[PDB]
RNA sequence: GUCCCUACUGAUGAACUCGUCGCAAUGGUAAUUCAGCUUAGUACGAGAGGAACCGCUGAUUCAGAUAAUUGGUUUUUG
RNA sequence: UAGAACAAUGUAGAUAAGGGAAGUCGGCUCCGUAACUUGGUACGGACAGGGGAAUCUGCGAGAUUCCCACUGUCCCUAUCUACUAUCUAGCGAAACCACAGCCAAGGGAACGGGCUUGGCAAAAUCAGCGGGGAAAGAA
RNA sequence: GGAAGUCGGAAUCCGCUAAGGACUGUGUAACAACUCACCUGCCGAAUGUACUAGCCCUGAAAAUGGAUGGCGCUCAAGCGU
């Protein structure tokens, strides 16, 4: 039943730069108390997006951060949130808040505001499910300053305390790309509506998707969209070869690459390794197909994609970072949520629809001035995707041997691959998967995912299609890669003339020819026979530039504003009394009757009396004494 | 080829559509969650249910975090709601139990954890070699 | 097998010991078949049936006679051709990027009017159902027509013209409407009915006038029902 | 001799036959077309009995012995043992032994020399096998598959171990049995040796789907079909192995 | 695996047929006119929209069923495009792509109009015009739907030829010989008649050795022309010759029994060889029966010896008609292709960083033998009536009387009842058939 | 801004002396699908693969019974 | 108002008492001591635990196995509330009522209950009741 | 490549004539072979092509069981005078 139960998990990451229509830490003045604890954290020089982030987050200004996970967006809006409150306020009311995806991402953000308010007397905490309402109805009694919490959870609060959020000065959107794909939108916008217009809002993401833009133009007050600059200008240290490969050779290819054009060490190695490949896929089911294809072929392969465990995703990542695995293939969000640390080699096996999107996979590598390599397996499909990529990067195409000495790393060039070890590689890829079932299995799921991801896949341009029929109908198509070496090119020419003099030979007569349907054949035929500078560079106007409804924590279709009652409820269940008002001092004796346990949170509470002494059992009366120290301790 | 067994005999059904078990190979999953039944006729709003050497279709729940989250066929080797064997012997087992299998009917582990019904070593040959105690 | 295994076959065993004998009874049984069929089955199969016996008949009767009188004895499509050909050109070739952007509609534009006005007349909107031909994308009628409606599903903007003379039907765009002989605010609106006329583009069509020169607009009369039949048809007046 | 056969549409041969030098046991089931391949291929040289064990067809991996004797599982009823008892000659010794584990098929493997055995059954059982038996038991793990019965298979003239045995692993089987071993597959890759496969001093019955190189591999090995068989047609022949087994 | 699963493609006239009765029947075909004008609309709309998604779908089947030319191998890339000419293949299929999308944006527009109705009769016009204008459209999509029947089913008859396997590309000039030893080695029935081009296709056969599978593919025929003039069925064969990794077995014809020269031919294999530039390059004397090699002029020996002093091409001899020296031939080449192929897998296993492939290692595991250092072997206890068996042979008239052939004697499968005392031994041989006392 | 009549269907019933054993006008009507063994790795097929008739054994649903056995329910207040 | 039969029901609404199911983002640092500038640095110790059910060896460092999450979600079980009732002795209304009351076709006025011509059709009752004997007015 | 009337394009003649097409189909890889067209011998007397006019079948049908009023009617108890 659940093959594509639902949908492919990682469905696309869109993103739009066209959203920029937008618009040491003692130099940068922080507090003394900040500053101490900055020292003990350990940060000597902020992150670039802290640089260019915290000064206007001082500054008050909303801003909108592209920077990749593991950047320092946690710190780089936490910083400014401790320097604005600085103390705990007596009035009752929280300032801060933050809107997190998931819990593992909201408990790293507890960890980092914690590590960084530590003496600081800013009461913060975590709302995300799984915990009791009750004890986030406690949490909201003590009354704190920072909240981190989850959407969904967040409503559900809401609504049931019915809160007044009219003093919260400080917002932030900690990933919304992840928010907006997992599909917290309406939500988060009833969010937007509670809070009071007189607020900051940051919002921290690594991409821009459309829905994301609109979303910021509905609710920030002039946006300052922020960015670096590793995320425009492919590093020149970056060297790209782009493989012209079949269907049905797709996967033989891929482990020429690794055999042959990569010469990858085989078995478990004896900070990421010199070879340090990864791998970018169109979807999961590509991802555990090719995974489990590299390791039987003998490859330390980890795989990361979408909807994979949070502990599995952990071990695999740490795998990958500490060098035990040398190969990770990820899709694209699996990639976009990993921190990934400095590469060597890149492989693009599916091509990306995106050019951008292919120069984040790019810029994964081939930085601080460490050269990178960077392998892209293209089909004739794909082709005017590859068209557009060029486009974009604004580089010359060189296909096949056009040129004796192409610069791989400025020149965008194109070739095929060694004929005679690429057909001893397809001939393995068959014989395995006529082998092993589960690879053949999972070779039909691929397929099928293939399938769909065609259909749903973004078009391209109609000028890049015409150049691709073009590109498809000259030579340059189908010769060797430069890399290669020009003795190849002299044996592959040795026959190349006759071999391609045979291809391309136009039948005189079909065998259908060598009836009635044969007259139509040859009537066919007689119908679809063959058909018979000087401007001012100065002034040139050039033609190109230059009730509501919302998902509930069960899943079932629920209400927006559906007051269930319980919060009354438990305020009759534990017989207090009227909560303070936004401003009211916070009461004491509430706090401690509900303020925290001693430390470390456990799941598992359940005191249960067991069942009564049986005079037969064999542990008679050490049953009933423990039956009388339960019914004791009541 | 559809995973229905053949020549199995009546017997009682216990082990409904959505149903925990435990798994009993060394395959790296702790439980399993029945989703769907092999062979099962669709009557108005009746459950399908399979018993001892039926194959289903199951959900790992608990396990290694590799294989966690995924979805494989199983056959289930123990049951603990009582049903007649021929001889006339009524008999149950103290859990639920399967253990995963490709739909060929070979498995991917190679030990199995405490007994295995007679009913699935006599249909799956496999699980008589991958048997240690038979019951 | 590998090839034309089944003429392989019949060279190597042959047919079936009644495959002649076999064909020869149906084939004689055919007319009783035939008639049997004729007189018997019924309801849209006969209707069928019947409808293509008479095309076979037809069919025959005329190969009779072709061959009786052969054995007794011992251009639009060119001009369709070129100039679907010299338009392919230019669009395949004269294509720059420029601005088109097409105006939001007339019906989106009434629901705005609606919001910015509550109490709803009775029957103040009448949505034009005889289809139209607007011409510019964007247009703010005077307020003498700006409450009828027509829709962008019933607006027509290419009509297939037949000239005579020199005889073939191209499609051409719509210049405007001239007169609809049914109803004057139906010429107004470009409502368009049959025997309508209409001023079409006759540049691809080549015609030579007295001064020798070459045209680019006459007059067309629409001759079918479009609301009818999803097209529009007319012919010129040449 | 090396044969192929299945019990109904099976592959699995060790699991419905047990095949030893002196007496052949058959699962009965449906036609006679199994016990018909076995006698045609033994014709009356030992006896063959049509056995149910447990009321079961898992006969093989539920039956384990040599050419001096025979146990079952406690599970066996007395009209079995009966049965057995009449068919099988007085040179041959059945007892019904009480393991924990009744696969004894599944984790016993015995020639007429040596046994090997899971490691995990009891003192009385281990030495009232080497009683029945009268051979040398020990305990061992191949492949780190605990279950040797079914995954070995062994005779007097050789044995074949799982596919998946390190060198050191088959030479010190090797050195504890006493036969020469080789690491190889039954029924077109199947692990499942002693569940593929029943194999005496000079007849072996394997499955309906056993490759050609796997069948040449398993009559070399036990030294089968006359010829020549040592083991060393597999070491100076590699280049077929090689090409079909890469 | 092949092509033989590609739905077949219906005509004009049958698809027209196809998707307008089931239209008729499987949609309701009575509305009244004193029903609603909204169900009017709907009743139409609904078959206007349903004929179209089964145009839709029949053109989809249609697209997605014939294989693309561009992700397949070399070899039947060209092989189809020489049998079928893949550019009036290209073009027939994006004429039943254009028309889907015709059809589609037909459907579109008759919907919004159907939408825009007021009358019974207008909708009933509208639902005509759609359905009538698509049929239309398959009306002119007549003569590609029979080019498309055509090339489907020569594709599900054509071969299976897998492109990269031990294979033996059996070649030569015409009537010299290739299908008497194609059907000599192998089960393939390719025609051996006395006449020309008899062979006009490729036949491909299957053999055994050393408990290998090899393949065997004979080619029609080449004559002495430079490979532009070069006539279809022929150019097949050039194809098989020029994509495929193999053993290349050209048969040579000393007699002129052929229709040819020896001239000629020496010059045809110069001509053919820069395409058996490393293909293994084997020639046969065919027809030695007739004119054995020593009967034969000492220039033209001189000049087969020069053929044979270059690379690795090398001449053997057989006569396919007294079944002289196929075999040798056969286990020859066949042994050749082996080594050749061990000596590869070999050399890729060992890569240049010099660890052991894990596919190399299991092979080394496979293939090693372990023996006990003792060196002692064990005693076979084997009886003497194995030594003095006979074999048994279905065919044999007095055979063993076997369990098959009384269980067929006595009934059938589920009829015979078996007797499971016969084979008690006992020691009164009446006690058997007495019922045992089990419980007192 | 508006408890009755009849239909269905059991269960009774006066008149023919009561009772026993029967006939059968008319009305209703019931079985359904899949799998496994043998045929048979046979026919067919280059290969890959791959049936059917006779015979035999089960299972799904539907329908009509039943309480040996095995579970469940206790106002038996045992 | 009292006797007989079996008499513990069902529905609905509330109620934190429990269970089955569905969804998931569910299961798996601190104290003391020593130097340094009030806060950090190293060293030593503790933390990152219970409750219930069980199994195996001779209470035993006893060893081994299984279960503890929330949800504005559904259902079920549990408590409370209200209405819930066959016959017999006595007493004893009301609504409603032109007359009636078996079907099918036809009866131009989207009209049939009485007419045509057809199916048919046998007293008097009891219980169950799910059909009919109620409906428009039209821009 | 092969194409002999019959995979294809164009012309499509003459002789013998009773008559025979540079061929109407089957068939061969091509032939070959059969067959049709046309002609002769036997038979022996009316045929056979296209239309028209009656009656009849078909020319479309859903959904409780029913209707030339019903039974029923066939050289009528139907149709025409
Ligand atoms: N005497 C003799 N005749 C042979 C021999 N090989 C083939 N022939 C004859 O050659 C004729 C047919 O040869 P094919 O095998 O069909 O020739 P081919 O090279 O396959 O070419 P195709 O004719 O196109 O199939 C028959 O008459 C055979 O008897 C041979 O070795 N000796």
């Amino acid at each position: 039943m659940p093959k594509r139960a639902v949908s492919p998990a990682p469905s696309e990451n869109e993103v739009d730069i066209a959203g920029s229509l937008f618009a040491g830490f003692q130099a940068m003045g922080l507090d003394a108390n900040l500053l101490r604890a900055i020292a003990r954290k350990g940060f000597s020089v902020p992150t670039p997006i802290q640089r260019k982030t915290i000064p206007l987050i001082l500054e008050r200004r909303d801003v909108v951060g592209m920077a990749r996970t593991g950047s320092g967006k946690t710190a780089a809006f936490v910083i400014p949130m401790i320097e604005r409150l600085k103390a705990h306020s007596a009035r009752f009311g929280a300032r801060a808040l933050v809107l997190s995806p998931s819990r593992e991402l909201a408990l790293q953000t507890l960890k980092v505001v914690k590590e960084l308010g530590k003496g600081t007397d800013l009461k913060t905490v975590l709302l995300v499910g799984g915990d009791s309402l009750e004890e986030q109805f406690g949490l909201m009694a003590t009354n704190p300053d920072i909240i981190i919490a989850t959407p969904g959870r967040f409503l559900h609060l809401k609504v049931e305390m019915s809160l007044d959020l009219s003093s919260i000065k400080y917002v932030v959107f900690d990933e919304a790309d992840r928010l907006f794909e997992m599909g917290f939108a309406a939500q988060l916008t009833e969010i937007l509506h509670a809070l009071p217009p007189s607020r900051q809002t940051l919002l921290f993401s690594a991409t821009l998707p459309s829905s994301l833009v609109e979303f910021t133009r509905a609710g920030l007050q002039d946006p300052v969209l922020v960015r670096l600059d590793a995320e425009t200008k492919v590093s020149p240290d970056l060297e790209s070869a782009f493989f012209s490969v079949k269907s049905g050779e797709k996967e033989g290819a891929l482990l020429h690459i690794l055999y042959d054009i990569i010469k990858m060490p085989l078995g478990d190695p004896p900070k990421p390794t010199e070879h340090s490949t990864i791998i970018f896929t169109a979807t999961k089911h590509h991802v555990e197909y090719i995974s489990n294809l590299l390791r039987l072929a003998g490859f330390s392969v980890s795989y990361v994609y979408g909807s994979l465990d949070q502990t599995a995703r952990k071990i695999q990542v740490d795998n990958f970072r500490r060098g035990r695995t040398n190969i990770l293939v990820v899709t694209d969000v699996a990639a976009r949520g990993i921190d990934i640390p400095v590469l060597a080699n890149v492989i693009n096996y599916d091509f990306p629809p995106q050019p951008k999107i292919f120069v984040h996979r790019v810029g994964r590598t081939a930085r601080a001035g460490q050269r990178g390599w960077a392998y892209a397996l293209v089909r004739e499909s794909d082709l005017p995707y590859l068209l557009d990529l060029q486009l974009f990067l604004g580089r010359r195409l060189v296909l096949g041997r056009e040129e004796k000495d192409p610069s791989f790393a400025r020149d965008i060039v194109v070739g095929s691959l060694k004929r005679v070890e690429l057909e001893n590689n397809v001939e393995w890829v068959n014989k395995v998967l006529h082998e092993n079932e589960d690879i053949g299995a999972l070779k039909r799921v691929t397929a099928k995912a293939e399938k769909l991801y065609m259909k749903t896949r973004n078009p391209a341009s109609s000028q890049s299609a015409k150049r691709a029929r073009e590109v498809i109908v000259s030579k340059g198509w189908g010769q060797l890669h430069a890399i290669f070496g020009e003795e190849a090119a002299n044996e592959e020419q040795v026959r190349d003339n006759l071999l391609s003099k045979i291809t391309g030979y136009k039948p005189q007569e079909t065998i259908f020819e060598i009836n009635k349907a044969a007259e139509a054949v040859r009537s066919f035929r007689q119908r679809i026979g063959p058909r018979k500078s000087f401007a001012d560079p100065e002034v040139y106007m050039s033609y190109t530039p230059r009730v509501k409804m919302i998902r509930g924590e069960s899943g079932v279709k629920i209400a927006a504003s559906f007051k269930s009652g319980r919060f009354e409820k438990w305020r009759q269940q534990h017989r207090l009394g009227r909560l303070p008002q936004v401003g009211e001092m916070e009461k004491a004796n509430l706090v401690r009757n509900f303020s925290l346990p001693s430390g470390p949170r456990f799941k598992h509470k359940q005191m249960k009396a067991p069942k009564e002494a049986d005079k037969w059992r064999d542990d008679y009366e050490v049953r009933k004494k423990r039956v009388a120290e339960a019914k004791e301790k009541r | 080829k559809r995973g229905a067994p053949g020549g199995k005999l009546k017997m009682t059904l216990g082990l409904p559509v959505g149903a925990i078990m435990n798994c009993a190979d060394n395959s790296g999953a702790r439980n399993l969650y029945i989703i769907a039944v092999k062979g099962a006729g669709a009557r108005l709003n009746r459950l399908p249910a399979g018993g001892v050497g039926d194959m289903v279709m199951a959900t790992v729940k608990k396990g290694k975090p590799e294989l966690r989250k995924k979805v494989h066929p199983a056959v289930i080797v123990r049951q603990a709601k009582p049903w007649k064997r021929f001889d006339g012997v009524f008999l149950y087992f103290e859990d639920n139990a399967g253990v995963i299998v490709n739909p060929k009917g070979e498995m991917k582990g190679s030990a199995i954890t405490g007994p295995v019904g007679k009913e699935a070593a006599e249909l799956w040959p496999r699980i008589a070699s991958n048997a240690g105690v038979v019951m | 097998p590998q090839n034309e295994y089944i003429e392989r076959h019949r060279k190597l065993h042959g047919r079936r010991l009644d495959a002649e004998e076999r064909a020869r009874k149906k084939a004689a049984r055919e007319g009783h078949k035939n008639s049997e069929n004729a007189q018997n089955l019924r309801g849209l199969r006969a209707k069928l049936y019947a409808k293509q016996r008479h095309a076979q008949k037809i069919q025959m009767r005329k190969a009779i006679k072709q061959h009786e009188e052969r054995n007794v004895k011992g251009t639009a499509k060119a001009l369709s051709s070129q100039i679907k050909n010299k338009r392919a050109e230019k669009a395949a070739r004269f294509s720059v990027p420029i601005p088109k952007v097409r105006g939001i509609s007339e019906e989106e534009m009434f629901k705005v009017v609606k919001t910015g006005k509550k109490t709803h007349k009775k029957g103040w909107k009448r949505i034009v159902t005889k289809p139209t031909f607007v011409g510019p994308d964007f247009t703010r009628r005077p307020v003498k027509y700006e409450r009828f409606i027509r829709p962008m599903g019933l607006r027509y903007k290419k009509a297939n013209v037949t000239h005579p003379t020199l005889n073939v039907t191209v499609q051409l765009p719509i210049l405007s409407v001239k007169k609809n002989p049914s109803n004057p605010l139906y010429t107004q609106l470009g409502v368009l009915t049959k025997g309508t006329i209409i001023e079409v583009n006759v540049s691809d069509l080549g015609i030579v006038t007295a001064s020798g020169k070459i045209a680019w607009g006459r007059y067309a009369q629409i001759t079918n029902n479009p609301e009818n039949d999803g097209c529009v048809n007319a012919v010129l007046l040449v | 001799m090396a044969v192929r056969a299945q019990f109904e549409n099976s592959n699995e041969v060790g699991v419905f036959a047990t095949l030893t030098n002196s007496y052949c046991l058959v699962a009965l089931g449906a036609s006679e077309n199994f016990y018909s391949v076995f006698e045609a291929e033994l014709q009356d040289v030992i006896p063959i009995c049509r056995t149910t064990i447990a009321g079961t067809r898992i006969i093989g991996r539920l039956t384990a012995g040599n050419r001096k004797g025979l146990l079952v599982p406690t599970t066996t009823t007395d009209q079995e043992l009966q049965h057995l008892r009449n068919s099988l000659p007085d040179d041959i010794r059945i007892q019904r032994i009480e393991e924990r584990l009744s696969a004894l098929g599944n984790v016993i493997v015995c020639n007429d020399h040596t046994a090997l055995i899971h490691p995990d059954l009891e003192r009385e059982t281990e030495e009232i096998i080497a009683d029945v038996l009268g051979v040398e038991v020990f305990r061992q793990t191949i492949a780190d598959h605990v279950l040797v019965g079914s995954y070995m298979a062994l005779s007097n003239q050789g044995g074949l171990v799982h596919p998946k045995t390190s060198i050191q692993d088959q030479d010190e089987l090797s050195s504890l049995l006493g036969v020469p071993l080789v690491a190889g597959s039954v029924n077109r890759g199947s692990n499942v040796i002693g569940g593929g496969m029943v194999v005496n001093d000079w007849l072996a019955v394997t499955g309906l789907d056993t490759t050609a190189p796997e069948l040449s591999v398993i009559e070399s090995v036990f030294r089968l079909g006359e010829g020549a068989g040592p083991g060393a047609i597999n070491t100076s022949m590699k280049n077929t192995i090689v090409e079909s087994f890469y | 695996t092949g092509w033989k699963d590609i739905p077949p493609v219906p005509t004009a006239q049958e698809f027209i047929d196809i998707v307008l009765s089931r239209t008729q029947r499987r949609l309701p075909t009575q509305i009244r006119p004193g029903f609603k004008i909204s169900r009017i609309r709907a009743f139409y709309t609904r078959k206007v929209k349903f004929t179209q998604e089964t145009c839709s779908e029949k053109f989809g089947a249609i697209i997605s069923s014939f294989p693309v030319l561009s992700d397949q191998h070399p070899f039947h890339r060209d092989l189809m495009n020489i049998l079928y000419d893949a550019d009036h293949f290209k073009v027939a299929l994006g004429q039943i792509s254009t028309a889907k999308n015709l059809i589609e944006t037909i459907s579109r527009d008759y919907v919004r109009l159907l939408k825009y109705a007021q009358s019974l009769y207008q909708c009933k016009q509208l639902k005509r015009a759609a359905l009538g204008r698509m049929a239309t459209l398959i009306k002119r999509l007549k003569d590609p739907l029979i080019y498309l029947d055509q090339v489907r089913q020569h594709l599900a008859r054509l071969p299976d030829i897998n492109p990269t396997t031990r294979t033996l590309l059996v070649a030569g000039f015409p009537n010299v010989g290739k299908s008497s030893f194609v059907r000599s080695v192998t089960r393939a029935d390719t025609p051996v008649e006395p006449y020309a081009f008899t062979t006009k296709s490729l036949f491909v056969g299957h053999l055994d050795y050393k408990y290998l599978r090899y393949q065997v593919i004979d080619t029609p025929g080449i004559l002495d022309h430079p490979l532009e003039e070069m006539n279809t069925i022929e150019m097949q064969s050039v194809t098989a010759l020029a994509h495929l990794r193999a053993a290349v077995l050209y048969f040579m014809d000393i007699s002129e029994q052929c229709g040819f020269s020896l001239k000629a031919q020496i010059n045809l294999f110069k001509s053919i060889k820069p395409l058996f530039a490393n293909k293994m390059v084997f020639i046969v004397l065919n027809k030695m029966d007739i004119k054995k090699f020593e009967e034969l002029d000492p220039e033209m020996q001189q000049e087969i010896n020069d053929l044979t002093k270059s690379g690795e091409v090398e001449i053997l001899r057989a006569s396919c008609a007294t079944q002289e020296g196929v075999q040798e031939v056969k286990n020859h080449v066949c042994e050749r292709l082996l080594v050749e192929r061990v000596s590869q897998k070999l050399k890729a296993g060992t890569h240049s960083n010099g660890n052991i492939g894990t596919r190399l290692q299991e092979v080394m595991a496979r293939i090693h033998v372990a023996t006990p250092m003792d060196g002692t072997t064990r005693e076979t206890f084997i009886p003497e009536a194995v030594k003095n068996l006979k074999k048994y042979d279905k065919n044999d008239p007095n055979r063993r009387v076997l369990a098959r052939d009384i269980e067929e004697a006595n009934g059938g499968a589920g009829v015979f009842n078996v007797d499971l005392r016969k084979d008690w031994i006992l020691e009164n041989p009446e006690w058997k058939y007495d019922k045992i006392p089990e419980i007192f």
